[PDB]
């Protein structure tokens, strides 16, 4: 009995700090998900940018709100935090004891995200010139969709885990 | 105008929310009471 | 024929449980109108 | 946009079912849950 | 706001489970004791 | 299917890799009594006729 | 677990102090007839056939 | 620093405060036996 | 007996000994 009953204590604490989990990878995704936006509209700033029939001064306006968009992207990136934890700024991992005994656990892969890991520092379509514009701002989109995707199984997996932990727990 | 708005009006699902959350409370915890009142009434079959 | 235990109140809360997600993503697609609001939904649809 | 519209916008007359369905199955385990913690009352009717 | 809600927050059932449960277990000890508490009679029933 | 292009199916991949060391995981750590119930093939005898 | 802060650590391993200084005070003081039970590695010998 | 495997360490005190009550438990029990026998033997002679 | 006895350990709570004895924003 005495067995069971820390067994038993042990799966609902383990349950709830996969909630927790959940909740640390829904804040992480929603803040990519603003990453995201401000890359899209950086993107079409600078398919507007792109033509020739624009002139200097249209440029230099178009440049600037890039700037101001990646600024954004930066700060937004940086200022990030969960429960006093930053999660776009640190590439270590988040290991979640989910298991109800020692060791095992499951991981949460976290990115350092900012202006310089996605390249395309010091974008300046005004001067000089990015070589190839579209193409980084696709690689910084497809990195972004990466690293959403990566950690869109991990709520799918930490949600099969509570309800297998609740089963458990029942049984037990 | 939407400056001073945006401090002065209450945002009505909220108000409505903590409204039903209030009335829930106070049903739940009338009822745990009246149920509460019963518990020194098994001394008197104890004296019996 | 045990109280320390209903052990069926149990299976109903895990069941109840189990519903409650499914109810709570059909709240959210009604309001959101999209399909997949978040990649927990589906991650690979995200990208395309 | 078609295509999108495809991928994404999940329809609303499916999604509607699927709430009805999830109301319907939360009230009843609901109503099945109150039954079940009732049936340890008995026990109180062996002693007495 | 739900982190912290999974953290503070009480799901009503489980305490309404555990309420049924101490009320019957208090109820069934009181009238068990009702009785635990008088067998000295019998050594008075003696005489 | 054959509409979707290489980034799609590298993200169906990782969300299958991920459900399937999901799948030993859950397999390799449910345990009951001290013995795991999923990681042997061995089999247990029920002492039932006294 | 890794979600939890720094401070999170310290007010549990606080708490978890706590909880084995309580161990190690019960351990110390409680005693029956004047003896003390859970301090002294010897074993009690009572006579029972007369 | 901090412990290497804490739940294991745990359980090992665990282990050792049951198996301490286990052995413990049965002497209470031989003891009652040996009283209802002396009852028995008493009562004989 | 003597001897056996569980501490409450205490603080003296107080703005000076929180912080800033004064703590203020309009400079």
């Amino acid at each position: 009995a005495n067995r069971f009953t820390s067994n038993i204590k042990g799966l609902t604490q383990a349950a709830r700090n996969a909630n927790d989990g959940i909740s640390v990878a829904q804040t992480t995704e929603g803040a990519l998900s603003e990453i995201n936006n401000n890359l899209q509209r950086i993107r079409e700033l600078t398919v507007q940018a792109s033509t020739g029939t624009n002139s200097d001064s249209d440029l230099d306006s178009i440049q600037d709100e890039i700037k101001s968009r990646l600024d954004e992207i930066d700060r937004v990136s940086g200022q990030t935090q969960f429960n006093g934890v930053n999660v776009l700024a640190k590439d270590g991992s988040m290991k979640i004891q989910v298991g109800a005994n020692d060791g095992q656990t499951i991981t949460i892969d976290l990115k350092k995200i900012d202006s310089d890991t996605l390249g395309l520092n010091g974008f300046n379509v005004n001067g000089e010139s990015t070589s190839d514009p579209l193409a980084a701002l696709d690689d910084a989109i497809s990195q972004i969709d990466k690293f959403r995707s990566s950690l869109g199984a991990v709520q799918n997996r930490l949600d099969s885990a509570v309800t297998n932990l609740n089963n458990t727990t029942t049984n037990l | 105008s939407e400056a001073q708005s945006r401090i002065q009006d209450a945002d009505y699902a909220t108000e409505v929310s903590n409204m039903s959350k209030a009335q829930i409370i106070q049903q739940a915890g009338n009822s745990v009471l009246a149920k509460a009142n019963q518990v020194p009434q098994q001394v008197l079959s104890l004296l019996q | 024929q045990v109280i320390n235990t209903n052990s069926l109140s149990l299976i109903t809360q895990n069941n109840i449980n189990k519903n409650q997600s499914a109810l709570s993503s059909s709240i959210e697609r009604l309001s959101s109108g999209l399909r997949i609001n978040s990649a927990k939904d589906d991650a690979a649809g995200q990208a395309i």
